[PDB]
């Protein structure tokens, strides 16, 4: 199966609006529905707290205080304590301070308003200049990794170019709001909830209820959206609702409205990036110099492995003799900043990418020309290394960017477009190429295991559960494909459960992209041992070696007879040969230390590259993509049309993030942009009118799931190639260096032309 | 009180005891799961339902919909799009084959969107399905899946729907409507809802005394008048914009980017009037071609100036016990163009709205009409830089010259969808747009081929 473009595990069952999530889920008669209360003071002690209007609410069955919480009033993924409901103070508006617990969800969210609360407000950290100022940041000081002395090699550079960009956040828009629903199942609890992370949800409503873990069971059969969000922001909703369980004896559901999951749960790390970029008089790099200033939040949340991943892609796609981050953990009295797709990745890659290309603009080269005159050498004695000195010999972006110019006319459609240039005067198209090399694994390198439980029916039907979660990358399609490649069957007679923490424990999130390499291991491996089994007593049966008995097509072959892999099973059931099996798998290689700066973090990096083009009316700063084209390495692509899809909405998404999406906060620490009607994620009609994503077929170098390459995160970096076009298109303008910013909104990208043709 | 509909072919009756329940959640409650819930606030779609009458079929945020307005209507939701039989709508099959689900949350609402475009035989999917959203599958999937439905017949079961019926007051006539408004002046008037249910979803408020305009036909009505053209406050934009067309392709242009074509079909002319934004596109284009409202407080008729029905910001020339009747635009207006600006083109609330429209008499500028949206608190004409402008050569440079007159017309603020500046600047840069585009200049962004 593996390798064949088959279609999502649900896509019928999608279609015809019989998939089932948390909020369409049956459920008792007397289900409450919960609603927090949100502190509308950006940092302040609350000196006054009447909850008898909340209380005496109609539909009103239970409120609650920090105060009322029996164990553990902690959420946050770090070691650093985040509570759930306000301990005496409040860090940021849109901090839950109380929960109410009421017959139905609209009755919950008219009582969280009828709060009474007096605060005694304090100064608050809003700006990055603020928190770096006062001192306000994580870890105790920023992380410092340096190879080489930058400082030297830029003293003596032929060619040097300094700049100082900002770059926005990213809400993450899931169309499936932030949920979970709380079933008190005698002693312990039972758990359902849109999460990435079910074991992590377990962990959090263990401790605050105050059960061993195997009371608390998490199931999760899928999400609508994931990307990153519901990798930890799930715990506060869980723990909500188990606490209220335990206390009301009810079962009690909670889900975010789209107004509270702005305001309350965090979004991408907004960073700042000064850059130091060098090269001498050939165009070879000398050495860049990097300081990130990181937008936190008012907790840790995933924000230390985030800026590690940040510094770690700081090479962007190139080899650098001489590189020194300086990277800042800032808090500030604003959301706590979480995972989004790519972790980090993009923010430190476009620093690399802004650098490179305001030196390319700099010294009057072709950016493209001196991208490919500096990219990591094609393998096949000493490899080069990357800042953190792990060898890169798995690089095809020499191939790669030659395959994709050609097949995407790039010559002759820059130097079209320098004649439409000067044929315009109000508009102005532009293009660019962006590459990509994002390291596959996870940072924190222990979260780098998966496991997988089969079931083989005595009908032939087996039933497949491992420990990644849904969110719509076509996980258990890959699942399916590799469990019905293994054992030699059908796609369709593998069956596939919800996640389960009682049926693969310990899991990680469904996270780094490592979802389907990990898990992909895991069923393979639970899937062998079985086809094992049944392999060995055959060859018993029938008198021969195991190893000659083939399991193909869903037929079973051996002795030069043949059954259906069904009068296999049954036959081996009456033989009593278990058809249950686990399967496990740990990332192999992997190995670094984090505060040294050195290591191997990856087990390999995943490559690709794209092509945009862009128009800019000069006017007014509208803009839009025209074309694009994208030629990523997928390696063996476990199902090539489910993997072509990813890298089509990657791009969308991650050109998204540098395009129309914008988080805006007042002088207050209040986000103005809370609902759809105020951030603008890419919209139908906002697709490349051209849109040719292709695959780079070459297997995986490393020993990884049929020679596969995890998809998820790196087809995102993709969308660098859109905010660099409409740079192209701003440098069109004027002489001058446009300095553009992210997101390139239209008022932003007529600040850009404006400043190339030298105004204010 | 009791209304009966067609929910996916059953005949229903409901009893409306509670007239603000959205249909979302009707159906939601009623078990209807299909329906998902994305923000109720409409610019997701996660909840397009199917609507037929008279009228034809059309797609709706199921959100926005209060029941006693589906009365008598057929619906359809995406858990009664497919065949009884089980056989899949031919837009069900071609979004399975070409991959237009990921997360499958945004899928229900397509699928609906796309049956009620495939049914109605339309094709302008870029329009059509800017308002249900996706964050997975970048649109690619679903734009191949939707021109491959196209070339199947249409759902013979869906059609036939058509044949049906062939407290809160509702009325039937435009009198009936003053003669009860006539008594009830504190009474929360429901056209589309696109507006007020929002005060109920979001905003969490409880209106006692409603009535539902969205059954009175004659009030909802395009006329020819020896002047020009008679259009009621009931008239929807979908049909507003379907009507401009031909007379007005400037005023089709930009109602083509408000809202979206699932909020087009149920919010009308008189009622983005009668709610009375600064950030409203409706007015400026009629206040830049000159078109006067009508009012009625029972057998009274006022009619002015739209430009003069907004005073102050959240203050209209409305009387107690007076409404919205209807708007007249005299026949041609060639010199009228109407420039939207938002972050974000399809579904977004501009930031500046530019409305412009001379005469010329050679060269020298006759008659300016220059008006705007979300540059002061109220959609008004800009006199300063527009007495400036008359009686002058038609040329870049003169138009250049008056320019700085409109930071004495405006002075505009300073929001998250744009910087006083800059959307005093884009005020600026639409004038010389202006100039530019009639001069015969490329201009236009969204007209620019791949
Ligand atoms: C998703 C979404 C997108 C939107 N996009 C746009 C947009 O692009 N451009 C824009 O300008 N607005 C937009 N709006 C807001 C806009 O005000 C309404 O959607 C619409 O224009 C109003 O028409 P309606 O028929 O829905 O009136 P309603 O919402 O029914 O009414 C709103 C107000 O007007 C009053 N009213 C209505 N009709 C009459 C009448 N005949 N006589 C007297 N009073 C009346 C009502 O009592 C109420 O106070 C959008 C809203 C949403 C939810
Ligand atoms: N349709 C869809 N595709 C998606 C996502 C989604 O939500 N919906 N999310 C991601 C993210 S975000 Mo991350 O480290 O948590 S920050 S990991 C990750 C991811 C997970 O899928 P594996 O590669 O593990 O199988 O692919 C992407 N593709
Ligand atoms: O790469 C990652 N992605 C998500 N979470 C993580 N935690 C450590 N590394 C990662
Ligand atoms: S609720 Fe999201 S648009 Fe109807
Ligand atoms: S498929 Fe994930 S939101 Fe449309
Ligand atoms: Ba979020």
């Amino acid at each position: 199966s593996v390798g064949k473009p088959l279609p999502h595990d649900s896509a019928r069952a999608h279609v015809t609006g019989q998939a089932r999530y948390l909020d369409d889920l049956p459920c008792p008669a007397n289900t409450l529905h919960l609603a927090f209360g949100l502190s509308t003071e950006a940092s302040a002690a609350i000196t006054g707290l009447d909850l008898e209007p909340v209380r005496e609410s109609p539909g009103v069955i239970a409120v609650f205080t920090a105060a009322d919480l029996p164990h553990d009033n902690d959420a946050s993924p770090a070691p650093s304590p985040e509570p759930v409901l306000a301990t005496g103070e409040v860090h940021f508006v849109g901090q839950p301070i109380f929960l109410v617990a009421a017959t139905s969800h609209r009755a919950a969210r008219i009582a969280a308003r009828k709060a009474r609360i007096t605060y005694a407000p304090r100064p608050a950290i809003l700006t990055l200049d603020q928190a770096l100022a006062a001192d306000s940041r994580f870890e105790g000081g920023p992380v410092i990794w340096a190879r080489g002395d930058v400082e030297t090699a830029l003293a003596g550079a032929a060619h040097l170019a300094e700049g100082c960009f900002e770059i926005g956040g990213q809400e993450h828009f899931y169309l499936e709001g932030q949920a979970a629903l709380a079933l008190p199942a005698e002693g312990g609890v039972v758990i359902h909830c849109s999460s990435q992370h079910p074991s992590e949800i377990q962990h959090k409503v263990a401790h605050a209820l105050g059960l061993a873990f195997h009371d608390v069971r998490v199931e999760m059969r899928r999400m609508g959206g994931g990307f990153g969000g519901k990798q930890s922001q799930g715990n506060h909703l869980a723990i909500a609702c188990a606490v209220a369980a335990r206390a009301t004896g009810r079962p009690c559901k909670m889900r975010y409205d789209r107004d509270d999951d702005m305001v309350i749960t965090g979004k991408r790390h907004d960073f700042r990036i000064r850059y130091r970029i060098g090269a001498d008089a050939s165009g070879k790099l000398l050495g860049a110099d990097f300081v990130h200033l990181a937008r936190c939040g008012w907790s840790a949340d995933l924000s230390l492995p985030v800026c590690d991943r940040a510094m770690l892609h700081a090479d962007g796609s190139y080899f650098v003799p001489a590189l020194r981050i300086e990277s800042h953990r800032l808090r500030t009295n604003t959301q706590s900043n979480t995972a989004f797709r790519g972790f980090g990745g993009p923010q430190g890659a476009l620093g690399m990418e802004r650098a490179i290309e305001h030196l390319a603009r700099g010294m009057g080269r072709d950016p493209a020309e001196l991208r490919a005159l500096n990219f990591y050498d094609p393998p096949e004695k000493k490899t080069q290394t990357t800042h953190y000195g792990q060898e890169v010999a798995d690089c095809v972006l020499g191939e790669l960017v030659t395959r994709l110019q050609k097949s995407a006319n790039f010559t002759t459609r820059r130097a079209e477009i320098a004649a439409w240039n000067s044929t315009n005067r109000t508009l102005a198209r532009g293009i660019a190429l962006s590459p990509v090399k994002f390291g596959i694994s996870f940072t924190l390198t222990h979260l780098n295991q998966a496991g997988a439980l089969v079931q083989i029916y005595t009908d032939g039907s087996v039933a497949l559960n491992h420990g990644g979660t849904e969110m719509g990358q076509g996980l258990h399609a890959k699942m399916v494909q590799v469990a019905a490649a293994v054992l030699g069957i059908d796609p369709v007679q593998v069956r596939i459960t919800a996640t389960d923490t009682s049926k693969v424990p310990n899991t990680s999130a469904t996270a780094a992209s490592s979802g389907a390499d990990m898990n992909g291991m895991a069923v393979k491996d639970a899937c062998e041992t079985l086809r094992g089994r049944l392999a060995g007593f055959v060859a018993a049966r029938e008198g021969c070696a195991a190893r000659d008995v083939i399991f193909d097509a869903g037929q079973v072959q051996a002795s030069g007879k043949s059954w259906r892999f069904a009068e296999i099973v049954a036959a081996a059931y009456m033989a009593r040969i278990s058809l249950s099996a686990t399967g496990f798998y740990a990332t192999p290689k992997l190995s670094w230390d984090r505060l040294r700066g050195q290591g191997r973090p990856f087990l390999y990096f995943a490559y690709g590259a794209a092509i945009t083009e862009v128009v800019i009316d000069r006017l007014t700063g509208e803009n839009r993509i025209l074309r694009t084209d994208i030629l990523h390495d997928a390696g063996a692509s476990l199902n090539p049309a489910l993997d072509i899809g990813q890298i089509e909405g990657a791009y969308v998404q991650g050109a998204g993030w540098l395009t129309t999406e914008e988080l805006v906060w007042d002088h207050c620490g209040r986000l103005m942009t809370h609902a759809p009607s105020t951030y603008k994620i890419p919209a139908f009609s906002d697709r490349p009118r051209i849109f040719n994503v292709a695959l780079w077929d070459q297997p995986n170098r490393e020993e990884t799931i049929f020679r596969s390459k995890a998809v998820g995160e790196p087809p995102f970096l993709l969308g660098i190639s859109a905010f660099l076009a409409l740079h192209d298109a701003c440098a069109a303008c004027g002489p001058h260096w446009p300095d553009l910013q992210a997101p390139a909104t239209p008022e932003a990208v007529l600040a850009a032309v404006r400043r190339a043709e030298g105004r204010a | 009180m009791e209304i009966a509909f067609l929910l996916n072919g059953e005949t229903r009756r409901v009893r409306i005891e509670d007239p603000t329940q959205s249909l979302l959640e009707w159906l939601r409650a009623e078990g209807l799961t299909g329906t998902k819930e994305g923000c109720n606030e409409g610019d997701c779609g996660a909840c397009t339902v199917m609507i037929r009458d008279a009228a034809g079929s059309r797609a709706v945020n199921a959100c926005l919909m209060m029941l006693p307005q589906i009365a008598g209507k057929a619906l359809r939701t995406i858990e009664g799009i497919a065949a009884p039989d089980g056989r899949l709508h031919p837009v069900q099959q071609a979004m399975i084959d070409h991959h237009g689900s990921q997360c499958g949350f945004c899928t229900p609402g397509f699928i609906v969107s796309m049956a009620a475009a495939h049914d109605r035989d339309r094709k302008d999917y870029d329009d059509l399905l800017a308002g249900n959203l996706c964050r997975c599958t970048g649109y690619a999937p679903i734009l191949r899946a939707a021109e491959a439905a196209a070339g199947e017949p249409p759902a013979d079961w869906l059609q036939a729907d058509a044949a049906f019926t062939l407290p809160a007051f509702l009325p039937e006539t435009s009198d009936a409507l003053a003669d009860w408004y006539l008594a009830h002046p504190e009474a929360t008037l429901i056209a589309g809802g696109t507006d007020v249910s929002l005060w109920v979803t979001k905003a969490l408020r409880d209106l006692p005394e409603v009535a539902f305009l969205s059954h009175c036909k004659d009030l909802a009505q395009i006329r020819e008048t020896p002047d020009g053209y008679g259009i009621g406050a009931g008239v929807t934009i979908a049909a507003l914009r379907a009507f401009a067309e031909g007379p007005h392709p400037a005023l089709a242009g930009l109602l083509r980017r408000f809202a979206s074509e699932q909020v087009r079909q149920v919010a009308t002319i008189g009622g983005n009037i009668a709610n009375g934004s600064p950030i409203g596109d409706g007015p400026p284009a009629l206040i830049a071609m000159g078109a006067s409202l009508t009012l009625r407080r029972g057998q009274e008729r006022r009619r002015m100036p739209l430009e003069d029905f907004f005073l102050e910001y959240r203050k209209q020339d409305r009387r107690p016990g007076e409404f919205v009747e209807s708007v007249t635009l005299p026949k041609s207006a060639p010199g009228l163009r109407c420039y939207k600006l938002s972050k974000r083109f399809d579904q977004d609330i501009s930031a500046v709205c530019g409305c412009l429209n001379l005469t010329l008499k050679g060269s020298k500028i006759e008659t300016a009409r220059i008006a705007f949206g979300g540059m002061a608190g109220v959609p008004k004409r800009a006199a300063a830089f527009e007495a400036a402008l008359i009686g002058q050569d038609f040329r870049e440079d003169t138009i250049a010259a008056a320019l700085p007159l409109l930071a004495q017309d405006f002075t505009p603020l300073s929001d998250m969808r744009a910087s006083a500046a800059y959307r005093m600047n884009a005020a600026q840069a639409m004038a010389l747009r202006y100039v530019r585009e009639l001069s015969g200049e490329a201009v236009a962004v969204l007209e620019v081929m791949p």
